[PDB]
């Protein structure tokens, strides 16, 4: 099966009756949802990923920008990406890929699973968890220019509301746990360096600050209490939102070869939110 | 292609070019355009930038005064005029575009943008 770059469809159980934008969306663009499609798991075979070169991930980029350019409530639904007829989806069942490379247990498959596009900066919302230990990712990690996809194993609530000025609570414990689990995953990577972690430098104003949208509304948190009972995030708007922290977009600093290696957090570039749900799977033509 | 530059070409050092960029793919009233430039052995740096909704454009130091850059929206089109040209110019210029869906601010990015085009190549004599 030839690797192939096609255009998907997708798939959704969007509601035509409902005023929102994701269901609006999806109901024109969307076929019905298989409930309870079928995989073939492939034994003994061997198959290359490279989440960083896959035209999935465009595609997704292009339809969540039109959704977003159509529009009221404002809800993300799963959406599935589905491969049409003549190809199908490959996925990597190994449960601590990296997203490169050889995988071994692999799956095909019409359809991805049901993926919520959520639209956010620094902090990964209501996404994929992994199955096993919290796995980063990244194109090449000794590049400090290439981000770095963290991957949580244990959701972390995130729970926001309004009094312009707003806040966010997170339980400090659940943080600071993890915290300790990225840090071991970073030295493995790092020559077992000391790993520090500060607030973000610089770029965009919205990617400063942990960025996202809350039924209508933008919210704009400070996120150097988390980088630096519970932990409350100091917000701006420009109503209560509770949301799954996932996982985390990273960057290191570039520098002299200290004894020590410090990240931020980062983001802005909506296509590695589509890498950290679409980093397990990969289009072929069947034919 | 998404993206697809043209206009470079060889000129004298003192004279104008015009690049233009066709945007395929899907825009939004909350992309950013830009321009980047890689002149030989040097990395890749950022020239010119426009809002696609609101036209608030940025400029790198070097270049103000002398380039401007513009869009057309019906056309899905950006363009940069580069005038008094200096052999500092030399290098492949990139069209680039950014979704920034949470932005709050007109002013365009300056990093960071989701695709680039092939390039096209402009070399300044003299
Ligand atoms: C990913 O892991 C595979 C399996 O060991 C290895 O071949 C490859 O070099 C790794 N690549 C990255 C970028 O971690
Ligand atoms: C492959 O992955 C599937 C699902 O993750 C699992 O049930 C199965 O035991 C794994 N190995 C084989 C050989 O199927
Ligand atoms: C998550 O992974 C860490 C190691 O990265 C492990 O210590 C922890 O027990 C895991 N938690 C769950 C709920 O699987
Ligand atoms: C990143 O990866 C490339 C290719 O694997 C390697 O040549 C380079 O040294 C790495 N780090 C850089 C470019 O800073
Ligand atoms: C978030 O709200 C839930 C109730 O839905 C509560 O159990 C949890 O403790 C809250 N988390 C924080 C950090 O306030
Ligand atoms: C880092 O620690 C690992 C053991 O987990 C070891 O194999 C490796 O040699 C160490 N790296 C360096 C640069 O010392
Ligand atoms: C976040 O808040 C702290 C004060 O607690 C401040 O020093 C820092 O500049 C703020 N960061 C941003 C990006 O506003
Ligand atoms: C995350 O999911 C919950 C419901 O599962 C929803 O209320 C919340 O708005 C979502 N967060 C974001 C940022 O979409």
């Amino acid at each position: 099966w030839k690797e192939a770059n096609t255009t998907l469809f997708c798939a959704s159980d969007a509601k035509a009756y409902d005023t929102e934008a994701h269901n609006v969306w999806a109901t024109h663009a969307c076929v019905p949802t298989d409930p309870n499609p079928q995989e073939v798991v492939l034994e003994n075979v061997t198959e290359n990923f490279n989440m960083w070169k896959n035209h999935m991930v465009e595609q997704m980029h292009e339809d969540i920008i039109s959704l977003w350019d159509q529009s009221i409530s404002f809800e993300p639904i799963p959406i599935h990406f589905c491969a049409p007829a003549g190809f199908a989806i490959l996925k990597c069942n190994d449960k601590k890929f990296n997203g490169t490379g050889p995988c071994t247990n692999v799956s095909t498959v019409q359809c991805t699973h049901g993926i919520r596009p959520v639209v956010s900066t620094q902090l990964l919302l209501n996404g994929s968890l992994a199955e096993e230990e919290v796995v980063i990712r990244s194109e090449n990690f000794t590049n400090n220019v290439k981000n770095i996809i963290v991957q949580l194993n244990e959701s972390v609530q995130i729970n926001c509301t309004r009094h312009r000025q707003a806040h966010c609570n997170i339980s400090r414990e659940k943080w600071q746990n993890t915290l300790k689990q990225i840090v071991k995953k970073l030295r493995e990577q790092f020559k077992n360096k000391t790993i520090a972690f500060a607030p973000s430098s610089g770029g965009d104003p919205e990617i400063v600050m942990h960025s996202f949208n809350c039924n209508g509304e933008f919210f704009y948190c400070n996120t150097t209490k988390l980088f630096t009972t519970v932990i409350t995030l100091p917000c701006r708007i420009r109503i209560k939102c509770s949301s799954n922290i996932t996982g985390l977009l990273l960057t290191r600093d570039g520098g002299v070869d200290t004894t020590k290696e410090t990240f931020r957090p980062g983001g802005g570039n909506m296509k590695d939110n589509w890498r950290s749900e679409l980093y397990k799977y990969k289009v072929v033509r069947i034919e | 292609v998404q993206l697809q530059e043209s206009g470079g070409g060889l000129v004298q050092a003192g004279g104008s070019l015009r690049l233009s960029c066709t945007v395929s793919a899907r825009t939004s009233s909350s992309h950013d355009m830009g321009w980047f430039r890689q002149a030989p052995g040097k990395e890749r740096e950022f020239v010119a930038a426009i809002s696609w909704s609101g036209g608030t454009t940025n400029y790198v130091d070097s270049v103000k005064g002398r380039f401007d850059i513009s869009k057309d929206n019906a056309k899905n089109a950006v363009y940069l005029q580069m005038n008094s040209l200096k052999p500092e110019d030399t290098a492949v210029y990139y069209c680039a575009a950014k979704w920034r869906p949470l932005r709050y601010s007109d002013n365009p990015s300056n990093s960071d943008y989701n695709y680039w085009g092939q390039g096209t190549q402009v070399t300044v004599s003299s």
